[PDB]
């Protein structure tokens, strides 16, 4: 789980502003389980990818 | 409305604490003898 | 042999007796003279309390904890008969005794974990065919663990199950769906394990020493909120006799 | 509003028949049972043991019926257990018993009487504070 | 050097220490920082308070949920009574912390430093030639804190029935107290209130008599306070006047002339007061509780007629009734 | 939120204190 | 702990003689005249 | 949902008459002689599946079975409630004068 | 002690007054805004 | 998934950089229990600065 | 309308205390069910203070 | 409706707390609507009265 | 907790106003000539 957390764009420090104000906690909400990997594909059951 | 609840006193003591310094050497300063 | 005075205020008193190193004999069974134990004892040693894996299941161990209260915890009197039974097997039942005492412990966080460490109940058992006690002859059996608190107590707003307030009547005209949980309250009843698993034996009095390891839940106050997973190692003595 | 005699006819024995006490009894009876009872019976209730009062209906389904002079009066000399089924002169003070608890060693018929007669006369007068505890102080 | 420890008993006891470390002060002042220090740590940060030794903790800190109002250092355990409870006496502070060792730390400390203030209320009058005794007049309110937190601890044989060490818990301490010795029927506490009322009562009038008969000296829009220079030879106020004024009030016999008979009535008054209401505490301690008038009065049948006496019976017994909802399980309240 | 404001306060308190005792106007004599 | 308890006797000790210790050293002498 | 246990058996039998399954002993002594030894056994000899069942406690005199018959009418039954019996509390629930 | 002789008075004009607080408002008129956010 | 600096948590980390990484209270971030910090747990450093 | 499940019938009761049983939105100003006073009761505070 | 309202002790001034600040609406809530008038009996049909 | 929002607000105002009006003075009457 630590290890997915980290590619998680809500660590990313660059997101954010400077007025909003407190922990990473009062953002996205406190981090309690990881849903799991995504796999997304279509009808075809081609795998696609999301930007 | 939504806003942030230290808002208010950020604002408030923003606005008084440096202005409450102004005014305290404004008056020693005036109140000082010849 | 120490009188009272002699123990009085050493924490002497909270500590179930002991065989010496000797003592690794074998008591015989004679499987047609009922047996009793005069004297069960469980000395606790150590609290683990299994932690909530949060939401993010991943399986969940004990942790051990701070003993906040003091030294009171040990069941002792515990007393009942070791009937024999058709398949050579040996069964306890306790009738009565000190089989309870209320216990606190304290966690990482500095949260108090109060639990009813108790046997109320024992029906343990050992292995089929055992004409003489050895050492290691394993007992297991359940027990049962009532409400920690009884029916009548109190919460710090008056509201009790068997006496006691209605609502938070400090909060006349409030919405009384959110408040339900602690106002109505609830006494929990639910069942335990244990384990005796001797180490010393000794025929010659027909007194058995050994360790216990048991499991039960701790207190869900009125059920309020849910009840922590407790494990509880110590060590035992108990006194077989004929009777 | 007065301690009328109307108000001191207390029942005698179970068979219906009544005595009349005389101001002078009951007031001697208030200093009997002070002496010896209010100890433990202040108020008509019971200190070692709540469950039984000196409530007249109390003392009416006790077993044999102590309601009524003939019946305290065996009771202050061989008490026994609401059933009756046993008794109890060694941990309560009676007559039979007055060599553990002195105080009954004075107590004289005669004494025993008045006693007697004030239990029966208070819930008279006080009523529902005699029975009851704190709940009516 | 004229002897190290020559010198430092010449420093200790020295007259020109901006405050006077004395003799009694060497006691004082550690104890004193100990009491202080482990409070108001405690009172922010302790937590919860198994009080009642019945396993029911009684947070009261301020980072617990407390405000200052309701906010206090909880008292010791009922399990542990009046045993001595250090911290070497406890497998851990979670332990100690859990059956109320900061209040014995500190109540201790505390007694023990505030009688040295008395020894030292001494020590410096000698010091400086002055007569003693003012050390006695502050050994009423020391009496006091002596009689609420160990006397009445003693007596009932447990420190976890001393009073506590925060606003309402105090409030707990009178509301029960009544309840169980009923107080405001006792000689003693009477006396004291006499002492406290008198007290702010004469404090009032010597404080306006005075400051009204002073001795103008002063502009009409200039403070009357700088009419006084700190190491005046005459007084400030016109004592006769004053008396002159007071005599007419009431009527002259009735009325002080001599400022030092006036001065050790303004002392002894509430003193005594506060020494009797320090015994009333120290003497309800041992149950000898105040006037039980319930149900003195009854009429020719025998009925019960009430007097405020039992109306006071009645709110009592609420008191009683509801104070340590769990703690009892009898039916006499001998504890 | 609230502890801070309690606390502040006291070691305001505390603060005067020390002014107080240790920065009062030294107490002269006769001459003023 | 064992060791908090020792420390806390020593400093109690030292204290209390430096306490009767200065009494005895002669206190009645201290003091403005008649000594 | 939760429920009061207690505030609910007080709507069946229990609250109407006296519980051979959970009401506290001290309920015995309403009536004329069951307290003291009849009473303890009664509580003493575990829960009843119906009233008739008292009259089986093993031992009782001619003269109990008696009594007990006298006063049936007066007893219920209703499953045995855990709030109401743990704790010892049909010997002792706290309730004196 | 010795008067301490490396102090000199202090000084704040009258206009300077106006100047000072005419940026206190304004700041806080421009950062209020930020501040409820 | 809720370590220090989703907390808002500036000190904090400082403070374990160089070795202090336990609390008095039995709690540590490397997330171990039974650790004995001793006398520099997290409070230690605070109560030492204050003095 | 008639209701008989004991707690149904015992909360009404709880609320016939204070006389005719009203409906209240608490959402809105977010409210904790303390009663507070009328201005009738203000105005007449704060004039016998002042006087 | 505004009869029955004037029924209910949530509008008596006397009912309050000095640090009990605001409108009465943050007390008991907005008032929506009447209820109704409550009638207590008991099994024996019996009509009760709530003190 | 579940507290006031002005108390905050309130606190602040309520200790900083007056002590920042004796301090004027204070100060003021501290740099008087003389
Ligand atoms: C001026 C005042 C200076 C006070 C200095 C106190 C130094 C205390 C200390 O070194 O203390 C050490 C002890 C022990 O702390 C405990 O220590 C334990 C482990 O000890 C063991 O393990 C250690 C190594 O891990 C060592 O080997 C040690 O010797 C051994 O006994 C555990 O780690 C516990 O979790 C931990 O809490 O002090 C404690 O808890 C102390 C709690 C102290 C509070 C002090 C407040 C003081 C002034 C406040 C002013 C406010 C204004
Ligand atoms: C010096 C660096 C520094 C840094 C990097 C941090 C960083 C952090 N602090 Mg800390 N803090 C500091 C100093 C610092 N602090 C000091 C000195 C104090 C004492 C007051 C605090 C008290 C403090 C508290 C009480 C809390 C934090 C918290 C936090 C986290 C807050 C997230 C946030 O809301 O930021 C917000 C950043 C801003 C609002 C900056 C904007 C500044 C603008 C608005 C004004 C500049 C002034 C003026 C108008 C300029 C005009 C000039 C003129 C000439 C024109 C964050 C990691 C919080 C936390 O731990 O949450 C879990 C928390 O509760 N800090
Ligand atoms: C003179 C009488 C007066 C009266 C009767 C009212 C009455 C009312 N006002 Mg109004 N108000 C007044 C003057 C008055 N106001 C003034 C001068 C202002 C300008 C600031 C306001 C601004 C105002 C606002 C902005 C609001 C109200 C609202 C309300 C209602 C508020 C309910 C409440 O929370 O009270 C609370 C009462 C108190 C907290 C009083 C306690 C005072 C104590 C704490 C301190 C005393 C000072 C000091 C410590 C004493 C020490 C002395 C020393 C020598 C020892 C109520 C009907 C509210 C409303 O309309 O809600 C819908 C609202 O939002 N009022
Ligand atoms: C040339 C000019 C150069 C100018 C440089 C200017 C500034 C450099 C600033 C670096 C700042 C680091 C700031 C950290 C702030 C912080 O952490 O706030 C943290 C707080 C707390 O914020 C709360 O935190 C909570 C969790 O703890 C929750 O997350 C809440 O939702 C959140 O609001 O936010 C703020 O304080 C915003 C404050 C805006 C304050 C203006 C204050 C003005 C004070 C004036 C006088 C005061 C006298 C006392
Ligand atoms: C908040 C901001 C507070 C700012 C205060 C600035 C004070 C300047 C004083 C000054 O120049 O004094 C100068 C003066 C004396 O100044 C001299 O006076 C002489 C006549 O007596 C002559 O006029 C000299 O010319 C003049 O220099 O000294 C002092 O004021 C010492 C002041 C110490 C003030 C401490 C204030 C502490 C406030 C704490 C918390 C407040 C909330
Ligand atoms: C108690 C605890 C307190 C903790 C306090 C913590 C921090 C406190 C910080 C307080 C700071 C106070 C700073 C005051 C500075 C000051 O007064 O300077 C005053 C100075 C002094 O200027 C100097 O004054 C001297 C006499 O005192 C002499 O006259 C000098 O010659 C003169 O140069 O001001 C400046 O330099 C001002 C430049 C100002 C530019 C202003 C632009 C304003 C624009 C306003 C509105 C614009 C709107 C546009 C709309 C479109
Ligand atoms: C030997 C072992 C000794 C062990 C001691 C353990 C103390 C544990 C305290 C604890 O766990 O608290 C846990 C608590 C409670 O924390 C509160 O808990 C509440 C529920 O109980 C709520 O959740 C509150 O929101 C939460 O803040 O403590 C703290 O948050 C403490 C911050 C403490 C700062 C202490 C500073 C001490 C400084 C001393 C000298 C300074 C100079
Ligand atoms: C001798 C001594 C005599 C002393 C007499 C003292 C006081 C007499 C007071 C009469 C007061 C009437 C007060 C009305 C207050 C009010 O309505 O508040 C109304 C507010 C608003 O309150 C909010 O109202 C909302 C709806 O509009 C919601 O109901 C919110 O829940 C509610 O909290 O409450 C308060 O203000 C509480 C304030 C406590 C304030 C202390 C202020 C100290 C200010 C100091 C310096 C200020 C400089 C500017
Ligand atoms: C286990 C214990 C560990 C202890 C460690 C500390 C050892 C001792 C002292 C030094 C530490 C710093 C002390 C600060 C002193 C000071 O301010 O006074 C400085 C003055 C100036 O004189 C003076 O100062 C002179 C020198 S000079 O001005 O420094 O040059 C000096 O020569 C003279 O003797 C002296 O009296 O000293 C005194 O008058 C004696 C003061 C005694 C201390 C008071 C304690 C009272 C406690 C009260 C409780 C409430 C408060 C709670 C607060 C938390
Ligand atoms: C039941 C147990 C009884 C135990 C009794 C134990 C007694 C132990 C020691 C008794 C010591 C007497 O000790 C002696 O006292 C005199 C004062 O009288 C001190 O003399 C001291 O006082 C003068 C002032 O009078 C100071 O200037 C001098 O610097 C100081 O030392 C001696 O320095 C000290 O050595
Ligand atoms: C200003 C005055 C300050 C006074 C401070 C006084 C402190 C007094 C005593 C501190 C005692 C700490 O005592 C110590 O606590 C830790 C738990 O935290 C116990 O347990 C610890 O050591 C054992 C091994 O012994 C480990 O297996 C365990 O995981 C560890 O937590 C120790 O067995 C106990 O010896
Ligand atoms: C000097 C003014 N006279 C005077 N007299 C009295 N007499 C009583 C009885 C009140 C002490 N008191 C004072 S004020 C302490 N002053
Ligand atoms: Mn704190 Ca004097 Mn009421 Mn027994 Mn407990
Ligand atoms: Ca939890
Ligand atoms: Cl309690």
């Amino acid at each position: 789980e630590k290890l997915a957390f980290y590619d998680y764009i809500g660590n990313n420090p660059a997101k954010g502003g400077l007025f909003r104000t407190g922990p990473m906690n009062k953002g996205d909400g406190i981090a309690q389980a990881w849903k799991g990997h995504a796999v997304f594909r279509n009808k075809e059951g081609e795998e696609l990818f999301v930007r | 409305m939504e806003v942030n609840q230290l808002g208010l006193i950020a604002t408030a003591l923003f606005v008084l604490v440096p202005s409450v310094f102004l005014i305290i050497l404004y008056v020693q300063t005036e109140s000082q003898q010849k | 042999t120490l009188t009272y005075d002699d123990i009085v205020g050493t924490g002497l008193a909270n500590k179930c007796p002991t065989l010496d190193d000797t003592a690794r004999g074998a008591y015989p069974i004679d499987s047609s003279q009922t047996y009793r134990i005069a004297r069960l004892c469980l000395q606790p040693t150590t609290f683990l309390v299994k932690e909530e894996p949060k939401n993010k299941r991943q399986e969940a161990e004990f942790v051990p904890t701070k003993l906040v209260t003091r030294e009171t915890t040990s069941l002792d009197q515990i007393q009942g008969e070791l009937k024999v039974n058709s398949d050579g097997s040996l069964t306890f039942v306790e009738e009565d005794g000190i089989d309870f005492q209320p216990v606190t412990v304290q966690m990482a966080g500095g949260e108090r974990i109060p639990l009813l460490f108790t046997v109320k109940n024992l029906v343990a058992s050992t292995q089929p065919n055992v004409t003489s006690i050895t050492t290691s002859t394993d007992f297991k059996g359940e027990f049962n663990v009532p409400s920690y608190r009884t029916a009548n107590f109190l919460d710090p707003k008056g509201r009790g199950l068997a006496s006691g307030y209605d609502s938070a009547i400090a909060l006349p005209q409030a919405k009384e769906e959110e408040l339900a949980r602690a106002n109505v309250k609830r006494f929990s009843l639910t069942k335990g394990q244990i384990s005796l698993n001797v180490a010393k034996v000794d025929g010659r009095t027909g007194e058995i020493a050994g360790t216990f390891e048991s499991e039960q839940l701790s207190d869900d106050d009125m059920g309020a909120h849910e009840p922590h997973e407790v494990k509880i190692q110590g060590v035992f003595y108990a006194s077989i006799e004929p009777a | 509003a007065e301690l009328t005699p109307e108000v001191l006819t207390v029942p005698l024995n179970s068979e219906g028949k009544t005595i009349t006490l005389t101001e002078k009894q009951y007031l001697e009876g208030k200093r009997l049972f002070q002496y010896a009872c209010a100890s433990c019976h202040v108020g008509g209730i019971t200190k070692t043991n709540p469950s039984l009062d000196l409530r007249t209906e109390t003392l009416a389904l006790a077993t044999p019926p102590r309601d009524n002079i003939e019946g305290l009066v065996d009771y202050m000399k061989n008490p026994t257990t609401y059933d009756g089924e046993q008794e109890i002169a060694e941990v309560h003070p009676s007559l039979r018993s007055a060599d553990i608890f002195p105080k009954m060693r004075n107590l004289t018929e005669k004494d025993l009487v008045a006693i007697a007669g004030h239990i029966l006369v208070e819930p008279k007068i006080l009523g529902d504070k005699w029975g009851g505890g704190k709940v009516y102080y | 050097s004229a002897n190290l420890w020559e010198r430092f008993c010449n420093w200790v006891t020295s007259t020109d220490n901006r405050l006077y470390v004395g003799w009694f002060g060497v006691i004082m002042i550690p104890t004193l920082l100990a009491a202080t220090i482990c409070f108001v740590i405690a009172f922010i940060a302790a937590p919860p308070v198994d009080i009642d030794g019945i396993r029911e903790p009684v947070s009261g800190s301020l980072l617990y949920g407390n405000n200052i109002i309701t906010g206090a250092v909880v008292p010791s355990s009922n399990a542990i009574g009046l045993h001595f409870y250090p911290i070497w006496e406890a497998a851990s502070l979670d332990e100690w912390l859990y059956n109320g060792g900061p209040y014995q730390l500190i109540i201790f400390h505390f007694l023990l430093g505030a009688s040295c203030y008395m020894g030292r209320q001494w020590e410096l009058s000698y010091r400086l030639g002055m007569r003693p005794w003012i050390c006695v007049a502050y050994s009423a309110p020391l009496a006091s804190a002596f009689a609420v937190f160990l006397i009445y601890p003693i007596g009932q044989g447990s420190f976890s029935d001393g009073m506590p060490l925060g606003i309402s818990g105090t409030f707990n301490f009178m509301i029960v107290f009544q309840a169980e010795h009923n107080i405001l029927m006792h000689p003693f506490h009477q006396l004291g209130v006499a002492g406290v009322f008198g007290g702010a009562l004469f404090c009032a009038m010597h404080g306006s008599l005075v400051t009204s008969s002073l001795i103008r000296e002063t502009t009409e829009t200039e403070s009357a306070n700088y009419g006084y220079k700190f190491g005046q030879e005459e007084e400030t106020y016109n004592i006769v006047a004053a008396h002159g004024y007071f005599g007419r009030l009431i009527f002259q016999y009735a009325s002080f002339n001599n400022s030092r008979s006036l001065h050790f009535f303004l002392a002894a008054w509430p003193v005594v007061g506060v020494w009797f209401t320090a015994l009333g505490i120290s003497t309800m301690a041992f149950n000898l509780n105040g006037f039980n008038f319930n149900h003195s009065v009854i009429d020719a049948k025998g009925n019960v007629i009430n007097t405020w006496a039992d109306i006071i019976n009645r709110a009592n017994l609420g008191m009683e009734v509801m104070h340590e909802r769990n703690a009892h399980n009898f039916p006499l309240d001998l504890a | 939120m609230e502890t801070i404001t309690y606390v502040f306060i006291f070691a305001c308190i505390i603060a005067l204190f020390f002014f107080a005792i240790f920065f009062r106007e030294p107490p002269r004599i006769t001459k003023k | 702990m064992e060791t908090l308890k020792i420390t806390v006797y020593i400093v109690v000790t030292f204290f209390v003689l430096l306490f009767v210790f200065g009494f005895l050293s002669g206190d009645p002498a201290r003091n403005p005249k008649r000594k | 949902e939760l429920v009061n246990v207690v505030d609910e058996k007080l709507g069946t039998a229990y609250g109407e008459k006296i519980d051979l399954n959970n009401t506290n002993i001290a309920a015995f002594i309403q009536y004329r002689g069951l307290y003291p030894t009849l009473a303890k056994l009664i509580v003493k000899n575990a829960p009843y599946e119906s009233v008739e069942d008292v009259l089986n406690i093993p031992g009782l005199t001619e003269r109990q079975k008696q009594i007990l018959r006298e006063n049936l009418e007066h007893f219920t039954v209703t499953e045995v409630e855990t709030a109401l019996v743990e704790g010892g509390d049909r010997y002792n629930n706290g309730l004196y004068k | 002690m010795e008067p301490n002789p490396n102090r000199q008075p202090v000084e704040l004009n009258r206009t300077s007054l106006y100047l000072g607080l005419l940026l206190i408002l304004v700041l806080a008129l421009l950062f209020s805004s930020y501040f409820f956010n | 998934l809720n370590p220090m600096w989703r907390q808002g948590m500036f000190v904090l980390p400082f403070m374990a950089r160089l070795g202090v990484t336990g609390s008095w209270s039995g709690w540590s971030i490397t997330g171990e229990t039974g650790i004995d910090p001793g006398f520099w747990s997290f409070e230690g450093v605070a109560l030492a600065h204050i003095v | 309308q008639t209701f008989t499940d004991p707690p149904t019938v015992k909360s009404y009761a709880r609320k016939a205390i204070f006389g005719e049983i009203f409906e209240f939105d608490t959402e809105t100003l977010n409210s904790d069910g303390i009663f507070r006073t009328s201005p009738r009761g203000w105005f007449t505070f704060a004039h016998a203070v002042f006087a």
